[PDB]
RNA sequence: CUUGAGUCUCGUAGAGGGGGGUAGAAUUCCAGGUGUAGCGGUGAAAUGCGUAGAGAUCUGGAGGAAUACCGGUGGCGAAGGCGGCCCCCUGGACGAAGACUGACGCUCAGGUGCGAAAGCGUGGGGAGCAAACAGGAUUAGAUACCCUGGUAGUCCACGCCGUAAACGAUGUCGACUUGGAGGUUGUGCCCUUGAGGCGUGGCUUCCGGAGCUAACGCGUUAAGUCGACCGCCUGGGGAGUACGGCCGCAAGGUUAAAACUCAAAUGAAUUGACGGGGGCCCGCACAAGCGGUGGAGCAUGUGGUUUAAUUCGAUGCAACGCGA
């Protein structure tokens, strides 16, 4: 839980799909913080990165399209 | 009266009625039957039993196409969502897989107003 | 592969993805004041539950 | 039976054959407390099946029993305020009870100018699975299969 | 003079605001690809679309509006309010360690600005939703709730309106007064550092002490202990109405009485009763069984009717083979 504080990484990258995929369900929906354990400061940056990656077609919005 | 060699089942469901439609992967309808065309109307129209009847009715109505392998896409939160799945698995329908295709708007349009009762 | 416990695998993704609840929720228009009132109700309940 | 479930009262085994099954049978067709009046019909309608209908009277009793026993019965219970004809499974002893209770009701409509003759005729006909008694079991099954939608 | 207030340097978080782009999901419409009889709707129905091909299904396009989850007990804003992503202009808050100005402060009648929604004017735009309205129902009625439609409106630009249960029903600024558990946000230190454990702030949620309160409750974010200033109250109806003034295109807003009328109106809490509020738990209450009553003939009681009299009483359970 709160992985972005153990590593201490200041910024989350929208291009790091290997990390972003661990926070996205098969449906393509962001996982809440009450489930993953991420901090709020980092959950907000996660949501921003996920949306920015979904704009660049690096991630699905829904599981269908 | 003609083959397509495959099929795709599309279970449209509504609280009022359930519709079953066998179609080719290209989306061209081969056969269809509704739980309201099974002789069930009004309240009788909306029940897992009526959808179970409509599933087999559509199965037989398409049976002359020799469909065997089918993909099931189910839609709508009404009852008979799985009842229809089971009742079409009948007649040796080789189910590849299922998928929920229910339309989920991303806060797009205004729904009607809440009913009072 | 069996068809029975292949259909229970459907009733797990279907439910845990919620969509059944979402169709009911988006069925009728909830006024924003009712949204916030219900959010506050759930908040106070599932909060003051885990004290007493 | 709201606090402690007493269950069915225990019964003595049949005097002639030492069998509880047949004892419950005589208890289930005894009218007005007439025990001997009923068992004198029972033992005759079993002797007649012993000599001609089958080889053994006591075993013929069972071969007619399981030939009329039902399995799934609709016990109408409203789950959440709607009339649901939910189908439930019968227990073994209640299964035997229902079976004999239906066979006596079948023998009643037989006529045939006797009571032993009726019981013999219908117990046989049910053992062959072709009796007025078996139709009620398959009608229970029909009504169970109609109402599958409420499981 | 430097402690109040303010400035500078370095950072941090944020749905703060204005502007411009943009993406995906969904709705609707259009054109078609296959295809057949229903679709849709409800307590149940019907109106309503459909055989000129509906709905269902696939492809391609048009368009308007709103941004699933992330999302919170979250954050920001003076308040109203603010939610996809990106850019552009932009306001405030906070922190760290210093330097600088030297009371430059607080409050504020009139004044000026901002101010949800509905509404108004002009010009657009219009997918969904939906006052009025149209039809279908329900009903004793049904100018309603229910259903199929549907116009202004909702959207945009520029003006006006200035009102809300605009609420924390709690004016602003400052000081002081036991604690506990949280969230969010900076930051000093120290572990060997990753985690981790100590210090100090900003905002915020919930308990609770003293005290306060009519009580409920409030409780270091006071409704406690005090100070500065402003607004406001003076029984209930009449009435936030009339008249006048100001303001508005208009709807109306604002300021704001009296005659008359009543002996109360009201706040909180208490004990019951009641609820088409809950939770529970028992009874041949139901379920599971067996046998009846209701039909027939008679016996018996009652009502009614009749009679000179048909003696009086008992009348839902709890009167009617009852006093007898
Ligand atoms: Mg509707
Ligand atoms: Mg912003
Ligand atoms: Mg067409
Ligand atoms: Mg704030
Ligand atoms: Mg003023
Ligand atoms: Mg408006
Ligand atoms: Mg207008
Ligand atoms: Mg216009
Ligand atoms: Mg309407
Ligand atoms: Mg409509
Ligand atoms: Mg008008
Ligand atoms: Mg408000
Ligand atoms: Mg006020
Ligand atoms: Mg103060
Ligand atoms: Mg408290
Ligand atoms: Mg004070
Ligand atoms: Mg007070
Ligand atoms: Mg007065
Ligand atoms: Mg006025
Ligand atoms: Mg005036
Ligand atoms: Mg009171
Ligand atoms: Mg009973
Ligand atoms: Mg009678
Ligand atoms: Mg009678
Ligand atoms: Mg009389
Ligand atoms: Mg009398």
């Amino acid at each position: 839980f709160c992985r972005f504080t153990a590593e201490g990484v200041q910024e989350i990258d929208y291009k790091d799909i290997a990390t972003l995929k661990n926070y996205i369900t098969e449906s393509g929906k962001i996982v809440p913080s009450r489930i993953t354990g991420t901090r709020a400061k980092y959950q907000r940056q996660l949501a921003r990165a996920i949306k920015r990656a979904r704009y660049l077609s690096l991630l699905p919005y829904t599981d269908r399209h | 009266r003609k083959q397509v060699s495959d099929g795709v089942a599309h279970i449209h469901a509504s609280f009022n009625n359930t519709i079953v439609t066998i179609t080719d992967r290209q989306g061209n309808a081969l056969g269809w039957a509704t739980a309201g065309g099974s002789g069930f109307r009004g309240s009788r129209k909306s029940t897992p039993f009526a959808a179970q009847v409509a599933a087999e009715r559509c199965a037989d109505a398409v049976k002359e196409y020799g469909i065997k392998n089918l993909e099931v896409m189910v839609k709508g939160p009404g009852p008979g969502r799985e009842s229809t799945i089971r009742a079409l698995n009948a007649a040796g329908f080789r189910i590849t897989n299922i998928t929920d295709v229910t339309p989920i708007p991303h806060n797009g349009c205004r729904p009607p107003k809440k009913r009072r009762v | 592969e069996p068809f029975d416990v292949a259909l229970r695998r459907f009733k797990r993704s279907c439910e845990k993805a919620g969509v059944l609840a979402e169709v009911r929720r988006r069925e009728f228009y909830e006024k924003p004041t009712t949204e916030r009132k219900r959010a506050k109700a759930s908040a106070v309940k599932r909060h003051a539950k885990k004290l007493a | 039976p709201r606090r402690r479930v007493i269950g069915q009262r225990k019964i003595l085994p049949d005097p002639k054959f030492g069998s509880e099954l047949l004892a419950k049978f005589v208890n289930i067709l005894m009218v007005d407390g007439k025990k001997s009046t009923a068992e004198s019909i029972v033992y005759s309608a079993l002797e007649t099946l012993a000599q001609r209908s089958g080889k053994s009277e006591l075993e013929a009793f069972e071969v007619a029993l399981e030939n009329v026993r039902p399995t799934v019965e609709v016990k109408s219970r409203r789950v959440g305020g709607s009339t649901y004809q939910v189908p439930v499974e019968v227990r073994p002893v209640r299964r035997n009870a229902l079976a004999m209770r239906w066979i006596v009701e079948a023998a009643r409509k037989r006529g045939d100018k006797s009571m032993a003759l009726r019981l013999a005729n219908e117990l046989s006909d049910a053992a062959e699975n072709k009796g007025t008694a078996v139709k009620k079991r398959e009608d229970v099954h029909r009504m169970a299969e109609a109402n599958k939608a409420f499981a």
